[PDB]
RNA sequence: AUACAGUGAAACUGCGAAGCUCAUUAAAUCAGUUAUCGUUUAUUUGAUAGUUACAUGGUAUAACUGUGGUAA
RNA sequence: GAUGAUUCAUAAUAACUUUUCGAAUCGCAUGGCCUUGUGCUGGCGAUGGUUCAUUCAAAUUUCUGCCCUAUCAACUUUCGAUGGUAGGAUAGUGGCCUACCAUGGUUUCAACGGGUAACGGAGAGGGAGCCUGAGAAACGGCUACCACAUCCAAGGAAGGCAGCAGGCAAUUACCCAAUCCUAAUUCAGGGAGGUAGUAUAAAUAACGAUACAGGGCCCAUUCGGGUCUUGUAAUUGGAAUGAGUACAAUGUAAAUACCUUAACGAGGAACAAUUGGAGGGCAAGUCUGGUGCCAG
C-alpha cells in the first residue's frame, strides 16, 4: 500500500513519517558540531620524534 | 509519527538514481527495529532493485531464529499463553518472514562470493575482519545498501571518544584493535556513509552531513545499447554480445571473437581485471562463441573444477543465446569424485560435428598436444612453472585476478607479461558490472584495505641517484601512528603496502588486520638517508616468537580463545623435540619486501644486517593516551631491543631467496616434503644465531638436516635440480664452519665398516669398472651408498670433486636421476657426463685401495 | 515443629486410555437356546498364607546445577 | 466329600524348577499397663499379596428359525476332503496345524451353484512383520519397502491431511447441572450428553347523532314492464383494544425462549395488505381513412 502506512512507515511528498549513562553519550554524540573531516584538518602528526608536524601532503 | 531527518531518504534516493551504494551505521539496542523501515525505503525508491538480503553473523542471531517452524511454535505458544494477541506481529518479525534473507556465518564467506544481493547486513562490529569486508560489500547490487549494527556497548564508548577528540583512543583492559578503531574514522571520510541511532537521528560524525536530494534523472549504457543494436543481425556475435553488461566486457568478448576468428595457434589473450568485473562471464560467452565457430577440442584448466561453476554456467547461458539445447545438442557430465562436489567436468556437443569441452588439471599438460583452445581461469593461483608448461602450440585464453581472492602480487602479473614479450594480446576490464562507476564505497573500501594501492616510481631518487646502502638507516615504525589516518600516515601506510603486495607471491586481505592488532609484530623500514614523506626502500615484518609470547598466550588461554601460533617453536619441537628451543626467545621475519625495480642492489641484505645489529644491542612511552600523536617513526637507539636468541626466516625454497639468506649467515633447519599447492614450492625454515649466545644447538640441527636432506632427496625432492640440492648441503655445512669447537666431528670409514657395507665381491666390481672391464649398469647398486658416504664425508679429505661432479654424483645417488637426464640439466653431453663420472670413482677406487 | 510435618510447580511411580468413510452379504449375518467335567478373566464381593531387623545397598537416577553442538 | 457321570475336590510319597509367594510401604489417634524405662503391650484406615469361589466379560458350542430355484445335478479330496493314532499350537476341545494309516463325507428328503426392495462387515496413504495390556492382531507406537508431499545454510530433518467440511458455501457460542461414564477419585473431566445460535388461527375496526338530497334497483333480443326509504364523493360524539414503545418477576448450570404482568400506545385510526379483471370520460393535443360537422 503506497499511500497507506504499512507497518510503521508513512510517506507523503518527499518527507517520511514513522512511529517510534549510554543515553548521555548519544545526546553528547548528537550535539557534536564539527565534522570529522574538519577535525581531521586541524590534526598534525610528527613524522619523526624531533621533526615538524606535517599536516597535509604536498 | 516522527519525521526522519531528510538526509536519510535523500541519500537512499541519490544512491538509487546514481546507482551508487550507501552505508548506514546503526547504533543502539533497538537497531534491528529500524532495518525493516530502511528496507521499505529502498523498495519505495525503485521496485526493480534486488529484494534478496544478506545477513551475516558470527555465532548467534539477535533475538530471533532463522527456522520458520521454531518461530511459529513460539508465536503459537505466546498466543496460547495470552502474552501476545492472536494476530499481532511486530514489523521486525514481518520483515524476516516475507523477504528472502540469507543467513551466513562470518567463517563461511566463500559461499556468498557468487550470489547477488540487494542489501547486506553485518551483525557484529568487533568480529569484522578485512576479507569479510571486501567479500560482503562486493556482493551487494548497485543502488543497494550496507548496514553495520554498532550495538556493542564498548563500541559506543569507542564512538564517543573518537567524536570528542580524534587524538585519544579508548582502550579496554593484548589485542589493541587499531583496525576497528581505524574502521570508524574512514566511515567519516566517506561521502555516502551515514551513522544513525536507533531513533533514526543523524549523528554528526558521518561524512554524509550535507547530502541534498538530487534532481530527477547513463553514458556507458548508451555506448552499450547502440553496440548491441548494431550487432543484432550478425550471429553469433549479436546473441552473445547481448549478454554483455558493460562496454568493456563487450569489447573483451569481441577481442576474444577476433582471436577465435584468426585461427592462429601461437596466440595468447590475457584478461586482467578486479573481482566482480565479469571475467568468467566473458570467458564463458567466448567458449560458447568458439563452440559455435567450429572449434572441436576445447580445454579448460583451473586449480580446482569447483571454481569453474560460474564459468560453465555462463557457457550454458551463451549456449542458450545461441540455440543450444540440453540433451539434444549437448550433454553435461559431472564428476564422480566426492572432492569436486559434482562439479561439471566435460560437455559434449553434437550438432554439425562432435565438439568437446573438458576440464583438465593444470599438471596434466601432456593431453594438451591435441588442444585447439585452452582457457586458464585464475592463472594467478597456478605456479609459474606449470603455466609455462601450459603455454603450448595452441590458442590460449588467460584470466588473472588483481586483488581478488588471494590472487597474486601485481608485479607477478607484470613479470608474466614481460616473459610473453608467441604473440601477446592484452585486454583489461576496469568497468564493474554491479553498480555505477566511481562509487564512493568501493574507493572507501580500497583506501581502508589498500587493495588498489600501486607502487610509483619516484623521480627524486633518479635525480639524486640510488642511495648507497651504507648511507641508508633503518627506523622503527610506530604502529599506533601508522593506523591513525593522519593524512601523512595513510600515504606512508600505502607506500608500505605498495611494497608489501608487489614483492612476495601471495598476500591475503586479512593480513592488513594481522600487523595491526597482534602485539608481537613490529615494523622496520629501510628509509633513505635524511636530507616530503620519506619513501621506503625495504620493509621488514618481524614476529616475536618464544618465551616472550608465553605471557600473551597464557592471557589468551585465560579468556578462553587461543590467538595465532608460534610456528617455528612448534616446527622445531615436533621434528626434534628440544624443550629448550621453545624456551629460547626468538624472532621470525614474516616478510622482507624490496622494490622489484631496485632488486639486487643490496637494500634487503643490509636491512637484515642492520636488523641483526639492533637486536644484538650494538645501538644501545610512545603508546597513545588510553581512555599530540607520537612520532610516525622511531630511531633504533630510541627504543631498547628485546633479548633474543635467534633470527628465523620461513619461505618457499627457491634458488634466489636461498642464496639471499645463505649470504646473510642463516642456516637451514627444515624443509617441507609436501610442496605448497599454490606455488608447488617447498617451505624452508632457516635460522641464524646472534653473537654472545649459545650456538651448539643450531649445529646439531644442521647435521641432522643434512642426513635428512640426503635420504629424502629421492622421495619427493627428485624434482629439484642437482645444483639447487648442493647449495642446501653447502649452506648447512657453513653452520659447521660457524662452530670453531671440535667437540662434534665426522668419523673416517673403518675397514670393518667398509666390509659390512660392501662385500669383497663388490670391491672387485668397483675396481673393474675403473679398469673399464664392466658396463655401467652393473655398478648401479653401488651408487646410492657411495653418495651417502661422500656427502656424509666418510671418505674425508682424500677424495674431493668439483661442483659439477658433486651435482652429478648427488643426483644419480640421491635425486636418483638417470645419466642422460643429468646431461640436460647440466648442459653437458651424455658421453662427457659418463666420462667425468668414470674419473670420479677412479679417485674413490684409488682411495679404497689406499686404506686397504 | 532441629528429621519433616500446611500448600505446592517440575520429575519418578500407580490406574485408565478397548463419531466418520467404503463394501455388501440368504439361517456362514443375526435371533432364541444348550454345554464348557474343554475354557481366560482387570475389577466388585467373601473367604484364604504362625514354618542389620529399634530396618540392607546404589549395585541410582529423574526433576535440578553448570559447560557446549546444531538451520532446526 | 461332589455331581447322572470323572483321572473332579482333597490328601500323601519321591524328586524338579533361570523353584513363585509368604509386608524393610503410607495417614489419622496416643489408649491399657506396669517391671520409669519413652520398657511392655496397642485402635481406625490406605496401599500391597497366594489360592478358591463370586461378578464383569470373552472364546468355542448343541438344536430351531417364511424368497425363487434343476432352464444350477453332482459337490468335495483343488497343496485336508471324511476318520483313527502320535506330536505342535492353543485360556483351552478340536485336522487348528504336523508324521503314518483307511477312502472316505453331503446330495433328487434338493448337496453345490445363480438372482434378489437380503440397509432389507471392513480400512484410517498401500500391502509385510513386530511391541503393550485382564481384555486389541489397537483409528497407539516401531522396522523394512512402495508412492505423496514439507522445510533447509542443500550437511539433514520431519509428516500421514493421499484428512475434514463445503459449492456446482456463516456449524458456531454456553456448560458438566440433568441421565450416565473413567481416575492416586465426593471435589477432576467426558464435541457421552445437554442448552442456545439460524401447512395454522387473528387484526386492518365496532356503535350512535345530525344535515342535505329523490331517486335506488330488478327483469326484458325486441318494446318496455316490475318494485320502495334510498344516496352522500356531508358533518359530528363518546367508548374498546391489538400490533408496537416496554418497567418486572418467573423461567433456567447461567442464558434465550414460554407463561404471567406495571406505564405508554388510533380518525387519513398515514399504526397508509396485495393480486387480477371489466368499463368509462377529458384537450385550442397527435396520427390515419372517408360521401361537410364522420370513422378508426
Amino acid at each position: 500500500a503506497p499511500m497507506s502506512d504499512v507497518g510503521g512507515v508513512l510517506m507523503d511528498k518527499d518527507a517520511v513519517y514513522i512511529d517510534i549513562e549510554g543515553e548521555k553519550l548519544m545526546t553528547g554524540l548528537q550535539s557534536v558540531e564539527q565534522s570529522i573531516a574538519e577535525k581531521f584538518d586541524g590534526v598534525g602528526l610528527q613524522l619523526f620524534s624531533n621533526g615538524t608536524e606535517l599536516h597535509e601532503v604536498a | 509519527k516522527k519525521a526522519i531527518d531528510s538526509r536519510i531518504p535523500s541519500l537512499i534516493r541519490n544512491g538509487v538514481q546514481t546507482k551508487q551504494r550507501s552505508i548506514f551505521v546503526i547504533v543502539g539496542d533497538r537497531a534491528r527495529n529500524q532495518l525493516p523501515n530502511l528496507h521499505y525505503l529502498m523498495m519505495s525508491a525503485d521496485l526493480k532493485m534486488n529484494k534478496s538480503v544478506l545477513w551475516a553473523y558470527k555465532k548467534k542471531l539477535l533475538g530471533f531464529t532463522s527456522h520458520r517452524k521454531k518461530r511459529e511454535n513460539k508465536i503459537k505458544k505466546e498466543i496460547k499463553r495470552g502474552t501476545r494477541e492472536v494476530n499481532e506481529m511486530d514489523p521486525f518479525e514481518s520483515f524476516i518472514s516475507n523477504q528472502n534473507i540469507r543467513y551466513v556465518y562470518y567463517k563461511e564467506s566463500e559461499k556468498i562470493l557468487g550470489n547477488t544481493y540487494g542489501m547486506c547486513i553485518l551483525q557484529d562490529f568487533e568480529a569484522l575482519t578485512p576479507n569479510l569486508l571486501a567479500r560482503t560489500i562486493e556482493t551487494v547490487e548497485g543502488g543497494g545498501i550496507v548496514v553495520i549494527l554498532l550495538k556493542s556497548m564498548s563500541s559506543l564508548k569507542q564512538l564517543y571518544t573518537m567524536t570528542m577528540d580524534v587524538h585519544a583512543r579508548y582502550r579496554t583492559e593484548d589485542v589493541v584493535a587499531r583496525f576497528n578503531e581505524r574502521f570508524i574514522l574512514s566511515l567519516g571520510s566517506n561521502p555516502n556513509c551515514l551513522v544513525v541511532d536507533d531513533e533514526l537521528n543523524v549523528l554528526p560524525l558521518s561524512g554524509a552531513k550535507n547530502v541534498k536530494p538530487l534532481p530527477p534523472k547513463p553514458p556507458k549504457q548508451l555506448e552499450l545499447q547502440e553496440l548491441k543494436e548494431s550487432l543484432e543481425d550478425v550471429q553469433p556475435a549479436g546473441s552473445l554480445v547481448s549478454l554483455s553488461k558493460t562496454v568493456n566486457q563487450a569489447h573483451a568478448i569481441l577481442s576474444f571473437i577476433d582471436a577465435i576468428s584468426e585461427k592462429t595457434l601461437n596466440f595468447t589473450v590475457a584478461l586482467t581485471a578486479g573481482r566482480g568485473r565479469g571475467k568468467s562471464a566473458a570467458l564463458g560467452i567466448s567458449i560458447a562463441a568458439a563452440v559455435s565457430h567450429g572449434y572441436s577440442n576445447i580445454f579448460v584448466t583451473s586449480p580446482s573444477p569447483e571454481n569453474l561453476k560460474t564459468l560453465f554456467e555462463f557457457i550454458f547461458k551463451g549456449f542458450d543465446a545461441l540455440g543450444y539445447q540440453e540433451h539434444i545438442d549437448y550433454d553435461i557430465i559431472q564428476s564422480t569424485n566426492p572432492d569436486f562436489n559434482k562439479a561439471i567436468v566435460r560437455v559434449d556437443i553434437k550438432r554439425d560435428h562432435r565438439q568437446t569441452i573438458q576440464y583438465i588439471v593444470p599438471q596434466d599438460h601432456q593431453v594438451l598436444g591435441q588442444a585447439e583452445l585452452v582457457v586458464i581461469d585464475e592463472a594467478a593461483a597456478i605456479p609459474l612453472p606449470i603455466v609455462k608448461n601450459l603455454l603450448g602450440p595452441y590458442l590460449v585464453f588467460m584470466a588473472s585476478t588483481i586483488n581478488g581472492y588471494e590472487g597474486t602480487g601485481r608485479s607477478l602479473s607484470l613479470k608474466l607479461i614481460q616473459q610473453l614479450r608467441r604473440q601477446l594480446r592484452e585486454i583489461s576490464l576496469d568497468e564493474p558490472i554491479r553498480y555505477a562507476p566511481g562509487d564512493p564505497i568501493e574507493k572507501w573500501l580500497n583506501k581502508l584495505l589498500c587493495l588498489d594501492v600501486t607502487l610509483i616510481k619516484n623521480p627524486r631518487f633518479a635525480t639524486r641517484g640510488t642511495p648507497h646502502p651504507s648511507q641508508c638507516n633503518l627506523f622503527v615504525v610506530n604502529r599506533d601512528t601508522l593506523f591513525s589516518y593522519h593524512p601523512v600516515s595513510e600515504n606512508f601506510l600505502e607506500k608500505m603496502m605498495a611494497l608489501y603486495v608487489s614483492s612476495h607471491y601471495k598476500n591475503s586481505p586479512n593480513d592488513l588486520q594481522l600487523m595491526s592488532d597482534a602485539p608481537a609484530h613490529k615494523l622496520f623500514v629501510l628509509l633513505p638517508p635524511i636530507d616530503r614523506i620519506p619513501d621506503p626502500l625495504c620493509v621488514i615484518q618481524i614476529a616475536l616468537e618464544g618465551e616472550i609470547s608465553k605471557e600473551s598466550v597464557r592471557n589468551s588461554l585465560s579468556r578462553g580463545q587461543r590467538a595465532g601460533g608460534d610456528l617455528i617453536p612448534w616446527l622445531i619441537s615436533q621434528q626434534f623435540q628440544d624443550e629448550e628451543f621453545a624456551s629460547l626467545s626468538g624472532a621470525r621475519i614474516v616478510r622482507i619486501a624490496t622494490n622489484p625495480e631496485y632488486a639486487s642492489m643490496g637494500y634487503g641484505s643490509r636491512a637484515i644486517e642492520l636488523l641483526r645489529d639492533y637486536f644484538e644491542g650494538k645501538f644501545t612511552d610512545y603508546s597513545i593516551k588510553r581512555v599530540t600523536l607520537p612520532p610516525l617513526l622511531l630511531k633504533l637507539s630510541e627504543q631498547p631491543p628485546h633479548y633474543l636468541h635467534y633470527l628465523g626466516v620461513s619461505y618457499g625454497l627457491t634458488q634466489s631467496l636461498h642464496k639471499f639468506w645463505k649470504n646473510n649467515s642463516f642456516v637451514p633447519v627444515y624443509l617441507r616434503q609436501t610442496a605448497n599447492d599454490l606455488t608447488g614450492e617447498h617451505t624452508c625454515v632457516m635460522l641464524n644465531v646472534l653473537e654472545g649466545r649459545e650456538s651448539n644447538w643450531l649445529v646439531e640441527f644442521a647435521k641432522d638436516f643434512r642426513k635428512r636432506f640426503l635420504s629424502l632427496l629421492s622421495y619427493d625432492f627428485h624434482k629439484f635440480t642437482a645444483v639447487q640440492a648442493l647449495s642446501v648441503i653447502e649452506s648447512s655445512k657453513k653452520a659447521q664452519d660457524l662452530s670453531d669447537d671440535e667437540k662434534h666431528d665426522n668419523k673416517e670409514l673403518t675397514r670393518t665398516h667398509l666390509d659390512d657395507i660392501f662385500s669383497p665381491f663388490d670391491l672387485k666390481r668397483l675396481d673393474s669398472y675403473s679398469n673399464n672391464l664392466l658396463d655401467y649398469h652393473v655398478i648401479g647398486d653401488m651408487i646410492p651408498m657411495l653418495a651417502l658416504l661422500y656427502f656424509g664425508d666418510k671418505m674425508g679429505d682424500s677424495v674431493k670433486l668439483s661442483s659439477v661432479q658433486s651435482a652429478i654424483l648427488l643426483a644419480i645417488g640421491l635425486q636418483r636421476k638417470n645419466i642422460d637426464t643429468i646431461a640436460k640439466e647440466l648442459n653437458l653431453p651424455s658421453n662427457q657426463t659418463i666420462a667425468m663420472f668414470a674419473k670420479i670413482m677412479r679417485k674413490m677406487s684409488q682411495y679404497f685401495r689406499q686404506l686397504l
